[PDB]
């Protein structure tokens, strides 16, 4: 920790030795006068833009956004805007042809990105409209069209692998590389919209985007099908649940300006439906993984082993794991394609719960679902789509956080966070609850109303350092 | 290496390991239940071994004692320090008491803190070095920037900072809990060197049960009041004690007839020390233990002596301070009682109540474990900790800014979410 | 049970009384208050076993002479010095004096443990007598209110 | 009883306001506001 804010200084310190110098403005001149120029001059001008940022650096951030109002640069954002209309998109046509671009284009929206983190809503308002300019140009409805055409070039590439299913090292290198494209973008439209200014939220919500994460759907549940069936599959795979992660930690973005009933709500619960059929996948595809780390080492396959290293065969899995009536036996020959089936039969308990990894993504899934219920409710559109999903939040009902903050709209909205394992088993036990005991009775005894939320956390940072100290015990 | 290592052992074993000690002692009553005289004897009947298990257990439990405090050293120590590195700090930065307020020359444990904050080491345990920095920066620019930085700044025996661990032990001393046990570890050593006040050991029943340390807090609950109802009592009864010095000293006869070598209690002292033993604790008064009344002038004037030292003395100064114990354990009870009360009454954070959420069916347990459940609040405040600022959401970046700020305007009020809604 | 062994014995045959107090509605209860708090009474009963057996040691190790039951010592003299006998004096004896201890025992006169038998015994008035019998008093008595 | 009276009014001097009388509550919606309708608002000594 403490190593790493003084880096975290000498992060800062080396962009002051610049930005202080003016260049903040060569970066945002430069690009400016690149119109629709995607020359080598403006791969370097991006990469040297987020050296300068990196890091939300705020100064700049506000340094940047001083330029563009005083000088009224029409220019800047007509010339991003062109950028983004060239970028790149994967292609189909030519990897039929690579069979005998986007280093640019990622580095451009991580500039972008970084433009906004540190959650600038005058900035994040000022890509929409650019008030004293002239000409308004969106920047965040061009990158949603950018993220349309990444879409449906993602969606391309499926279909060509639809059918081969051993995926060429030139699919993989091809494609994962298309996947820090949208990885990048996405997390585009969360810091444009995570900054909760609602006006960027409300005119992304009338955009396309929503038919993007449609479709991203139908990728994500076609490919996951499909790239478990290999163990050379799984360094995409686990690429591909990182897209998936930070594909809907957009859409929590997008939904935590809500009221109960809200419009943004109502969109979310639209898609759900339209794409209901790919959803089932990948809800059951954490099922197929969720209930099997629940298994694999719940009781009788650590004693069902004869070895206790974690080998066990095919077979043994097979006879067993179906006799525990959780799934179904069409699934038990999907994960025996997908396991390994090593050496002969046999497979390890290691690697074949690392294809574990899902546990992270379902939990945003889990979050999603459960605040689009928790706000949203009494939609059996929603409902009906929630009780498939049922054995997805039933893993995480004990991870998931959830609380109450009146965060800044003065109503107070609902928040998820995660819940990890070792702090929540700590938690319980030892002498912290020997110490929360303590602190109960110290407040109702002599709390004022000031102190009492004041108090409050004078007892967690103790907690957090409980926690610190009994684990490391 | 084997030193740390089984030091973790006794941290995670203390609860069992303080637990033991009151059963081990328990036995120590048991047994030293069989004493005797003939110079000091042990006697052990239906056993010979009973003895040498003392010289067993007399061993044993002192220097589980000793385990135990090596084992505290390290599991809420570190923490009563990270209390009190916290509370200078944060008062370093939003109060600059040793910049500007300089605490009162009363609660030396402000003015304890002025040694460590040179040292190097200063906030060890409170995750957050860069407070020395930050005092610097908010305060060096007024007042003095290199007074301030003036102000602030084999291998085993000079690595450690000298002035930070005389502080840090010297918190450590002020400690109720470690002092309470370093006083347990004492009465443990002189078990060693004598068995007999080995057996003090048993006001651990005090200290250890919930029930049982409230009635001695009972005691030093209202103190302050106490004593000085208790010199009230010293002063009414010295008081008697002079109308009888003067009127009325040929009563006191605490021999037999006279004839006898007659003691006679009318020296000051012994007089005065007469009441506090015979005249406060007869429960009939001084005319329980005197020379009933039998024919003098003062015969009358004895019983108008002894009757209002028995209502003001007896009846009303006894109970009242035997009261003010009691009133102070039915209090103490009481806000025991409130607090379980609280619990279930209001809501600890929202603090609305029970009524609201009893609208819906098993609901102020939902409210009290799903809706705010305070461990997530806890858990939220580790999840910002745990997770960086560029990775924030908008609602936590948010609390976490609110946080950073102090200003704790994030907890719901009372509009929780159902009572925002519908 | 009871009226069995009035076919036996008729002397436990009118133990049978108590039905007065599970008959009636308001004697059922005060022996409900003494059940009723009965989880706080016994841990405060067992306090008052600990500060009477801090007092019976001290009493042990300074104080053994006061002790005498007997006439004079010029009768076989009955003294109170083994610790069996001398815990189980103060249950019978200082517990249950209502003055104490110093009512049933010799009164300093003379010693330089005068002073140190006085300030043994006032505390054990105000600590015992007053605060720990008048508690466990108190504590039916509250539950009975 | 007659401490319950000395009691009572410590505890009045911190429910309701000596002088407007309105109570502890509705100054604890702006926080610290009790103490600011104590010492800004009526603060004794002024009316005096
Ligand atoms: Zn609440
Ligand atoms: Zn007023």
């Amino acid at each position: 920790f403490e190593e790493k804010e003084m880096e975290k200084q000498k992060l800062l310190y080396q962009q002051a030795r610049l930005h202080d110098r003016g260049a903040a403005e060569m970066v945002l001149q430069t690009i400016s006068a690149s119109k629709g120029e995607t020359g080598p001059m403006v791969a370097a001008t991006l990469k040297l833009g987020i050296a300068i940022l990196n890091g939300g650096n705020s100064t700049v951030q506000q340094k940047m956004l001083e330029y563009l109002k005083e000088k009224k640069d029409v220019g800047f954002f007509q010339s991003l805007a062109g950028l983004m209309q060239s970028c790149s998109v994967l292609d189909l046509n030519a990897f039929e042809r690579q069979n005998k671009d986007d280093e640019f284009t990622c580095d451009l929206f991580r500039f972008l990105q970084l433009l906004c983190e540190g959650h600038n809503s005058d900035f994040q308002n000022y890509l929409r409209t650019q008030t004293g300019n002239n000409t308004t140009v969106n920047i965040i409805i061009s990158t949603v069209d950018y993220l349309l055409r990444v879409q449906e070039s993602i969606s391309d590439f499926y279909w060509y692998y639809s059918g081969k299913d051993v995926i060429d090292e030139q699919g993989q290198r091809n494609f994962s590389k298309a996947i820090q494209v949208a990885k990048q973008v996405f997390n585009t439209l969360t810091e444009y919209i995570q900054g909760p200014c609602t006006g960027n939220q409300q005119s992304l919500a009338h955009s396309r985007l929503w038919d993007a994460v449609v479709g991203f759907l139908h990728v994500f549940a076609h490919m996951q099908m499909k790239l478990s069936q290999d163990s050379s599959q799984i360094e995409l795979l686990k690429e591909l649940m990182d897209l998936q992660k930070d594909m809907v930690v957009m859409l929590l973005s997008m939904l935590e300006g809500n009221v109960v009933n809200g419009t943004i709500g109502k969109q979310m619960v639209d898609m759900l439906v339209e794409s209901s059929n790919n959803v089932e996948m990948i809800l059951k595809f954490f099922d197929m993984f969720l209930k099997l780390k629940d298994l694999t080492s719940s009781d009788t396959f650590k004693e069902y082993d004869p070895d206790g290293k974690g080998v066990i065969s095919k077979r043994d899995f097979h006879k067993a794991m179906e006799s525990h009536k959780h799934y179904t036996q069409s699934e038990t020959e999907f994960l025996l394609s997908c396991a390994e089936t090593d050496e002969n039969e046999t497979l390890d308990y290691e690697e074949f719960v690392k294809r574990e990894p899902a546990k992270d993504i379902g939990f945003n899934v889990a979050v999603l679902l459960t605040n689009l219920s928790e706000h949203m409710p009494n939609d059996t559109r929603l409902q009906t789509f929630l009780e498939l999903a049922e054995s997805v939040l039933n893993y995480f009902q004990p991870f998931l956080g959830r609380i109450e903050i009146m965060g800044s709209a003065k109503r107070i909205e609902r928040v998820y966070f995660e819940i990890s394992e070792s702090s929540r088993t700590q938690w319980e036990k030892p002498q912290v609850k020997e110490s929360k005991r303590q602190f109960i009775f110290d407040v109702v005894n002599e709390g004022g109303e000031k102190e009492k939320m004041e108090l409050f956390v004078n007892f967690c940072e103790d907690t957090i350092f409980e926690m610190q100290l009994a684990a490391q015990i | 290496a084997y030193q740390q290592k089984l030091l973790n052992y006794f941290a995670r074993n203390f609860y069992n390991m303080r637990m033991l000690a009151l059963f081990v002692a328990f036995a120590i009553n048991f047994i030293l239940l069989f004493y005797k005289v003939s110079v000091h004897y042990v006697l052990e009947e239906s056993s010979g071994y009973m003895e040498p298990t003392l010289r067993i257990l007399a061993i044993l439990h002192t220097v589980i004692s000793f385990f135990c405090i090596i084992g505290y050293y390290c599991l809420k120590v570190p923490l009563v320090i990270f209390k009190r590195e916290k509370e200078v700090a944060r008062k370093l930065e939003f109060d600059g008491l040793y910049i500007t307020e300089q605490p009162s020359e009363d609660d030396i444990k402000g003015q304890w803190d002025r040694l460590v904050i040179n040292t190097q080491s200063f906030p060890n345990n409170y995750w957050d070095k860069f407070v020395k920095r930050k005092v610097m920066d908010k305060y060096g620019e007024f007042y003095g920037r290199d007074r301030i930085s003036e102000l602030l700044g084999s291998a085993v025996l000079n690595s450690i900072d000298v002035k930070y661990q005389m502080w840090k032990l010297g918190v450590v001393f002020t400690d109720n809990s470690f002092l309470y046990l370093a006083w347990y570890m004492t009465m443990s050593v002189l078990g060693h060197y004598n068995n007999f006040f080995f057996a003090a050991h048993l006001l651990d029943i005090a200290m250890g049960f919930k029930t049982l340390r409230t009635i001695l807090s009972s005691v030093t609950h209202n103190g302050k009041q106490l004593v000085l109802t208790v010199g009230l009592l010293a002063v009414v009864v010295y008081l008697y004690t002079v109308v009888a010095f003067n009127f009325f000293r040929k009563f006191y006869n605490k021999s037999e007839d006279g004839d006898t070598p007659d003691m006679k209690c009318d020296d000051m002292l012994t007089c005065y020390m007469f009441h506090m033993y015979v005249g406060v604790r007869a429960g009939g008064g001084i005319g329980d233990e005197i020379e009933d009344p039998a024919g003098d002038e003062y015969e009358i004037y004895r019983i108008i002596f002894d009757i209002t030292f028995f209502f003001f003395v007896i009846v009303i100064l006894l109970a009242i301070i035997q009261g003010l114990i009691i009133d102070a354990f039915g209090e103490l009870r009481d806000q025991q009682e409130q607090v379980k009360e609280d619990m279930e009454t209001k809501c600890f954070i929202c603090g609305i109540g029970n009524d609201y959420f009893d609208t819906v069916p098993h609901g102020f347990e939902t409210h009290t474990l799903q809706e705010h459940n305070l461990a997530n609040y806890l858990f939220f405040l580790m999840y910002l900790i745990n997770k960086d600022e560029t990775e924030h959401t908008g609602q936590e970046s948010y609390v976490w800014k609110m946080y950073q700020e102090r200003c704790w305007e994030f907890f719901p009020a009372g509009d929780c979410f159902r009572k925002q809604y519908e």
